């Protein structure tokens, strides 16, 4: 019976990035004055169904410079990884229960980024490299200004359980206890996921394709599809952080429909910030998280500290 | 009444470990049924190899890896 | 029979996946890439049809070869076009594109595109407007719909 | 075990379709077809070649910022001791000591980029 | 080489954690707590060259209770014994030790 | 002494070895040197685990935080051998032989 | 005290984060010592039962100590029942 | 339109509601639709355990009421 | 003797520990490095020390990812040795699968001694603590009582790494 709970969760989030794409393209077609996808089928709904046979009836190419085993495993580990990613959330209840969900949610987060720089290095070519660097030098920005941040955020849960940030929440979100946090993790969360303005990684203006510039078919589709899967996730793990929804223990549905619409509310922002700025520099955008998140968010960590000690507003939940 | 529970359970099980025990090892000639390895004669907690050592596997796992691999 | 309705079927669909997705590589040479940034433009939206542009060779199905082509430039656009993976198709955009145009008797332009790589649809123009060209890339999907690949396999 | 076996379903998933996107389509590859990709020339070296590196100090940094998270991160949990004295001091000398490296790498221009 | 410190101040920088029956959070024991509290008791103020001798019997009790290494060779000996026996076939389990008991509270 | 025991104990002589073992980078050593503190770690916790000493369970998170600075110790060094000499060989590294 | 205005002046033109993290940090550090709370919650971490209480031995001497959980003897927690 | 939007998105909505929706089902129907136990710590395990034992059926959620003492 | 998870999981570690000791190129290294890692990680999460592992699998990870750029920057080849491109390294590799063989089988067939004193092995289920008490855990009360009890622990560990900032940077300044 847990296989099928295994399925259930992993093909509607299979079918969740494919639609997702079409929904990205046709919001930026709108936002461009321009219309999106909408001959294929009708409004464009048969567009990922198209998207797919075709990217899987297309030959792979195997570079003659590239070592063969790494590139393959890359785009395994990184599709696998976010797919892993969903099962400690809990909506309203984890198909996985951890005592330490957001460790793990962080251990996989590092995980996933060693599949990007793989990829990369494997090719042997010189625009995937260049990829693959810039990729370490984003995840040396962003990984412990995120980690501070969520540590910041949980004191006031009291555990790292996943689950009790719906009964930390019951009657105000976080995001009015915690919103320059709040908005530090949503920059951190666009920096995590490569995504606009900080796809610095795949660097279409600059590195023709990036990392994945001699992947092809089949395997660019799995990068393509994980890289959408890490942005959902990404986006649930916020929406579950900051801002709570009632969780009525008889109706797990209602707490269902809000966790889903608060999670397309986010991931529309993402397209929007997408369609509204441009592409930072990766330095730029280290010294960014160094010289003006890390400072503020240590200053936020000692406050958040301080806070439940002077305020007698300790969680319980030792 | 936990505590009464388990200390029936315990010593239920390793009353019955000491008659299987008593069992199987009468045919061995210089064998002590129910020495102890301790000098002490106070009381010292089993080791889940005492209590489940001659159980079925699953029982074994259950009481090893049960808590840890429920999530 | 049963084996030919269902390979006729699978063509059916495999055409249809390729034909609404065609990705064409961001490559233009000349004053005809203008005319093909139109139509990207809100006005005629090739997006709509499922057209996007990819940079990268490898994630293209299509090359508009929009531009003259100078003896500088074929070894690259036949490495460029050598690095698509099949199936692949080339449209032929502009007179320098197709038969050399204004340049036919310059000592350094490619008297059309078509000598270097195989040309399936020609764009006829100085430039062709965006409409032309958007004419040119619902033809290319009607021939692509005509092909029958499993069909001439089962048959083989 | 349950987390087991989702993590071998993942991995099964992703190697199959791995598997059926490589032996589903026709192969035609050649030694043209297969060559590493620049813009629209042959490289001149290799991409396996030294690549010089300007943020290394801050590589560095970050390993050592990184074990100053595994320090901090137990503090919900240290929250909850009866001495709270002892561990607001602690905690609050833990990040001073962090926010100190920080200020003296910046101040001796340990942020900037090698030119 | 050793200047007591600690001692001479009362400063108790690393005695905390010397052992494993000092204080720990919330008075969770160890699991030779016993052992170990004994062993230090009766070599408590005799010198490690008498405790080494005159102490030997506390200190065979608490290397026993960390290790089990007896108790190892007694259950894999009984375990080996009574796998002859149902291999010559001659023990009959009772139904308790197959999984067929009746569980108490 | 269990099987894991062992397995873990084997794993810190064959780090060991591989350190003590010089091919031609020094990156290689500095691998095999996190090796032995990632098997150090491994077996730190597990007998803290196995006989609970509550107090030492900080002790293998402290072990990680001086991991580090070895690493750094030996990244910034090796740093500075390359920009003497172009590459990480311990060949290189002879001129104290006179 | 006349310059150190002109300081934070050009700090808050120049650099507002920096000052900003320096605020936080400073009432970070300074607050909890004058706040009335704390031993509040020195006090709720400390009435935890985490343990179970395990019970003393009679001997007659014990005024203070309770017989039954009701009885007016021990700590009360009503303080807690209306912070 | 811009509502020729909302259609794609609503799918989007609908693939998002079938995890969790089906988790929770799956949650009950293996545990007599009572909302599956949640053990953190050991001591909610051993009340499982002791569950399990006192139903007989070697099921911790096949509970026991007061008629069971007679 | 039961299922053989642990048992399997410190074998993958050994078997990593000789992937990346055979040094074949610090890629391949950390490659190995990291799967040990990821392994040592379930071996102490079977044990209940859940947050040690998932701690040592997240510092290694982001160890490792800085070590990756160094490689790369510094650590660098025409042509990158793997196990099999080289007779020493697969020389290397096939000695230390060969010696881990041999002491494992010399360990399950009898219980003699190798190198500190003779076991019995039997599976690892063997040595728990029947532990029943407690609405927390252990662990994260033993790690949590480093502000509270390792005041001297926490000031030598943050004048270590200040002091190592400054050391990194005296020492890659130049000149
Ligand atoms: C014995 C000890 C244990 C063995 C482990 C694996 C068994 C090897 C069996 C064949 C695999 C490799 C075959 C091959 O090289 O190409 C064949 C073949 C030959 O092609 P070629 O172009 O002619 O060869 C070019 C040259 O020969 C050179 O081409 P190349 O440079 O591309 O070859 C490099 C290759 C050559 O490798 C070798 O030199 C010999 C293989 C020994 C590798 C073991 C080293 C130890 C590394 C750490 C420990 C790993 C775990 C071991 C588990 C054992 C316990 C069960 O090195 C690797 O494959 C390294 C990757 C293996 C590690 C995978 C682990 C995933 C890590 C994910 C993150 C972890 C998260 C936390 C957990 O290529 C193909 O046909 C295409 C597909 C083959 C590769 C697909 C993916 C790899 C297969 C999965 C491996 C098992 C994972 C589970
Ligand atoms: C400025 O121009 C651009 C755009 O705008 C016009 C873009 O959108 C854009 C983004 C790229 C798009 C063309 C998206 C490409 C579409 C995907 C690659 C298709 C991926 C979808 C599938 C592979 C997911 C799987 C499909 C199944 C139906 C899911 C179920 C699977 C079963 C096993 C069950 C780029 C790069 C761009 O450059
Ligand atoms: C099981 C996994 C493998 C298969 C996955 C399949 C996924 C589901 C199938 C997708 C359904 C969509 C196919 C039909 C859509 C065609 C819509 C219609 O408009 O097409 C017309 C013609 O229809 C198509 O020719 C038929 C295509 C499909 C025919 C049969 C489907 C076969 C499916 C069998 C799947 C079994 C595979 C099992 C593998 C193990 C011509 O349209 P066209 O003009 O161009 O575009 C519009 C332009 N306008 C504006 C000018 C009008
Ligand atoms: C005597 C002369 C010394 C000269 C040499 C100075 C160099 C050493 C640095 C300062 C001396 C360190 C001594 C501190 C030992 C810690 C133990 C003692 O201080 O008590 C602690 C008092 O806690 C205080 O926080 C002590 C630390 C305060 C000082 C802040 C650190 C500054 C040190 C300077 C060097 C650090 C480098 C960075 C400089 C900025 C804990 O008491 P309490 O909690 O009741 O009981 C705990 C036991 N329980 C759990 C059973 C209840
Ligand atoms: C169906 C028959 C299956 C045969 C499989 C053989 C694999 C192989 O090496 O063959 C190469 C084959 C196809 O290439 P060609 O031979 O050129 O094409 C021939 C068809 N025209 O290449 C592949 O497709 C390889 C596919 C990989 C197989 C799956 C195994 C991979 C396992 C990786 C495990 C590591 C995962 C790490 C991430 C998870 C970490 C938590
Ligand atoms: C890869 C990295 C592995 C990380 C696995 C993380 C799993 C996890 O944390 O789940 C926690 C959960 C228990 O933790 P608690 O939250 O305290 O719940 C108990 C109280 N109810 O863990 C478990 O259930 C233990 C089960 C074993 C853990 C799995 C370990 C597997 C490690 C990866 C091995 C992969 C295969 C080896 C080959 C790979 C390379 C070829
Ligand atoms: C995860 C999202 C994507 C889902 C991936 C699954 C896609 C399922 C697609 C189903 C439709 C079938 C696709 C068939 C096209 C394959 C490629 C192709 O066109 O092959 C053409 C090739 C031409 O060969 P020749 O003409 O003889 O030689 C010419 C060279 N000189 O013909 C063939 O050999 C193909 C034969 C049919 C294969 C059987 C297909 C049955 C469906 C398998 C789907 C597997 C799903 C699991
Ligand atoms: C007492 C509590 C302390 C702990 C809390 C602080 C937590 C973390 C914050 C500190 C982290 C490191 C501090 C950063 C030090 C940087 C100094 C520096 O040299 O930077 C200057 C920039 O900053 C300066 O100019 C120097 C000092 C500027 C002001 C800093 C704070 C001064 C005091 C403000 C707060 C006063 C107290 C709080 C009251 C708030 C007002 C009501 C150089 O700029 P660049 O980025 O290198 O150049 C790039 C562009 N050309
Ligand atoms: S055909 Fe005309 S518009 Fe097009 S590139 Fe040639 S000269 Fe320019």
């Amino acid at each position: 019976m847990f296989m099928i709970n295994i399925l259930s969760l992993i093909i509607p989030i299979l079918l969740a990035v494919a639609f997702l794409t079409l929904v990205e393209r046709k919001v930026l077609g709108y936002m461009q004055l321009r219309k999106g996808p909408n001959v294929v089928g009708p409004y464009g709904l048969l567009q990922p169904i198209a998207d797919a046979l075709k990217l899987f009836t297309k030959e792979p190419l195997r570079p003659a410079t590239s070592s063969i085993s790494m590139f393959i495993i890359a785009p395994i580990l990184a599709l696998s990884l976010a797919l892993t990613m969903w099962v400690p959330l809990p909506m309203p209840y984890p198909l996985i229960n951890m005592n330490l969900g957001v460790l793990f949610m962080l251990a996989m987060s590092s995980l996933a980024v060693y599949s990007i720089l793989w990829s990369g290095w494997a090719s042997n070519s010189k625009y995937a490299l260049i990829g693959a660097l810039r990729a370490v030098a984003q995840t040396i920005s962003y990984e412990v200004t995120l980690a501070i941040i969520l540590l910041s955020v949980l004191l006031m849960n009291g555990s790292y359980t996943l689950s009790t940030l719906i009964t930390t929440q019951e009657h105000i979100w976080m995001i009015f206890t915690s919103w320059p946090l709040a908005m530090m993790w949503f920059i951190s969360t666009l920096a995590e996921t490569n995504r606009a303005p900080f796809d610095l990684t795949e660097g279409e203006s600059e590195l023709v394709s990036g990392f994945n510039v001699e992947y092809a078919a089949g395997p660019f589709a799995m990068f393509f599809m994980a890289e959408y899967a890490n942005i959902i996730m990404m986006n649930a793990f916020t929406a579950i952080l900051f801002l709570g929804a009632s969780h009525d223990p008889h109706t797990p549905e209602l707490y269902t429909i809000n966790f889903v619409l608060k999670t397309l509310a986010l991931t529309i922002t993402f397209l929007w910030i997408r369609a509204s700025y441009p592409r930072f520099r990766y330095d730029q955008l280290m010294h960014l998280l160094w010289k003006s998140f890390l400072p503020l968010t240590l200053a936020l960590c000692m406050w958040h500290i301080s806070l439940p000690i002077m305020t007698a507003s300790i969680p319980p939940q030792s | 009444l936990f505590q009464a529970e388990k200390d029936r359970r315990v010593l239920q099980m390793l009353r019955e470990n000491l008659e299987e025990e008593a069992i199987i090892m009468k045919d061995v000639p210089d064998w002590k049924v129910g020495e102890s390895v301790f000098h002490t004669t106070r009381w010292v907690t089993p080791m889940m190899g005492e209590l489940y050592g001659l159980r079925t596997n699953e029982e074994i796992l259950s009481a090893t890896y049960g808590f840890i691999w429920y999530t | 029979s049963r084996g030919e309705y269902v390979v006729a079927k699978l063509d059916d669909l495999v055409n249809w996946a390729r034909r609404s997705s065609l990705w064409p590589m961001t490559f233009g040479l000349a004053c005809c890439a203008v005319e093909m940034m139109h139509m990207a433009a809100p006005r005629y939206d090739m997006d709509r049809f499922g057209v996007v542009f990819r940079a990268s060779p490898r994630q293209s199905d299509v090359m508009i070869v929009a531009g003259t082509l100078t003896n500088k430039m074929a070894p690259a656009l036949r490495k460029v076009y050598d690095q698509m993976p099949e199936p692949r198709y080339v449209v032929s955009m502009g007179s320098c594109a197709n038969g050399g145009g204004y340049y036919h008797y310059s000592y350094s332009v490619v008297r059309g595109c078509d000598r270097i790589v195989p040309v399936d649809i020609y764009v006829p123009g100085c430039p062709p407007t965006a409409e032309a060209l958007l004419y040119g890339i619902l033809q290319l999907q009607r021939k692509i719909k005509r092909e029958k690949r499993l069909r001439i396999w089962y048959r083989r | 075990m349950n987390i087991m076996l989702t993590l071998l379903t993942n991995v099964t998933l992703a190697s199959l379709l791995v598997l059926i996107a490589f032996w589903l389509p026709q192969l035609n590859a050649y030694s043209e077809k297969t060559s590493p990709y620049e813009c629209g020339f042959d490289p001149m070296g290799s991409a396996r070649l030294p690549f010089s590196m300007k943020f290394f100090l801050v590589a560095i940094t970050f390993l050592l910022f990184d074990l100053e998270i595994a320090l901090l991160l137990p503090l919900p949990w240290a929250s909850q001791t009866n001495n709270l004295k002892t561990m607001l001091t602690m905690a609050l000398f833990l990040l001073i000591l962090l926010a100190a490296s920080l200020a003296y790498e910046w101040t001796q221009k340990g942020l900037e980029w090698a030119e | 080489p050793f200047f007591d410190v600690q001692k001479r101040l009362g400063l108790d920088l690393d005695r905390w954690m010397t052992i494993q029956s000092a204080e720990q959070p919330h008075k969770i024991p160890g699991r030779c707590h016993a052992f170990e509290k004994e062993w230090i008791e009766c070599a408590h103020g005799i010198g490690g060259i008498r405790a080494e001798k005159e102490c030997k019997i506390e200190f065979d009790d608490f290397v026993e209770c960390l290790l089990r290494q007896k108790t190892m060779k007694r259950l894999s000996a009984i375990k080996r014994q009574r796998d002859k026996l149902i291999k010559e076939g001659k023990y009959t389990p009772p139904p308790h030790h197959l999984g067929k008991e009746d569980p108490r509270p | 002494m269990p099987l894991v025991y062992m397995n873990i104990i084997m794993a810190f002589a064959i780090a060991l070895a591989g350190l003590l073992m010089y091919r031609s980078h020094l990156m290689s050593s500095l691998l095999c040197l996190e090796g032995m503190m990632l098997s150090l770690f491994i077996m730190s916790t597990l007998i803290i685990l196995n006989t609970h000493f509550t107090l030492a369970n900080m002790m293998p998170i402290i072990l990680l935080v001086f991991a580090a600075c070895e690493a750094a110790l030996g990244l910034s060094l090796l740093v500075m051998v390359s920009n003497t000499y172009g590459t990480d060989y311990v060949q290189n590294l002879n001129l104290l032989q006179c | 005290a006349g310059r150190i205005a002109s300081f934070l002046k050009n700090a808050w033109a120049k650099e507002p984060v920096l000052v900003a993290s320096f605020a936080i940090g400073g009432l970070a550090i300074i607050l909890p010592s004058l706040s009335p709370y704390t031993n509040y919650a020195i006090r709720i971490n400390r009435a935890t039962p985490y343990n179970y209480p395990v019970p003393l031995r009679d001997d007659g001497n014990m005024p203070d100590v309770p017989s039954h959980p009701q009885d007016p003897q021990g700590p009360s927690l009503e303080w807690l029942k209306n912070l | 339109m811009w509502f020729e939007i909302l259609p794609g998105i609503a799918v989007m909505a609908a693939c998002l509601f079938i995890p969790g929706m089906a988790t929770a089902h799956i949650h009950k129907f293996t545990n007599g639709g009572k909302e599956k136990r949640v053990a953190h710590f050991s001591y909610q395990w051993n009340l499982m355990e002791r569950d399990r034992r006192i139903s007989g059926v070697n099921r911790y959620h096949v509970t026991k009421g007061l008629e069971n003492i007679d | 003797m039961t299922m053989y998870i642990a048992f399997i999981l410190s074998t993958i570690f050994v078997i990593g520990f000789v992937g990346f000791s055979s040094k074949p190129s610090p890629i391949y290294g950390g490659l190995g490095l990291i799967v040990s890692g990821g392994v040592g990680c379930g071996i102490v999460l079977n044990f209940g020390g859940s947050f040690l592992g998932l701690m040592v699998f997240l510092i290694y990870l982001g160890g490792m990812l800085v070590v990756f750029g160094y490689t790369t920057a510094m650590a660098t080849e025409m042509y990158p040795e793997v196990w099999v491109s080289n007779k020493t390294v697969f020389g290397a590799f096939v000695s230390g699968l060969m010696m881990e063989f041999c002491m494992v089988y010399y360990a399950l067939k009898e219980e003699e001694v190798e190198i500190i004193f003779k076991f019995n092995g039997l599976g690892d289920w063997v040595i728990y603590d029947t532990g029943d008490s407690g609405f927390f855990s252990e662990e994260a009360m033993g790690i949590a009582a480093l502000y509270s009890y390792g005041t001297w622990l926490v000031i030598v560990t943050g004048w270590s790494l200040l002091i190592g900032v400054v050391v990194i940077m005296e020492i890659t300044r130049g000149n």
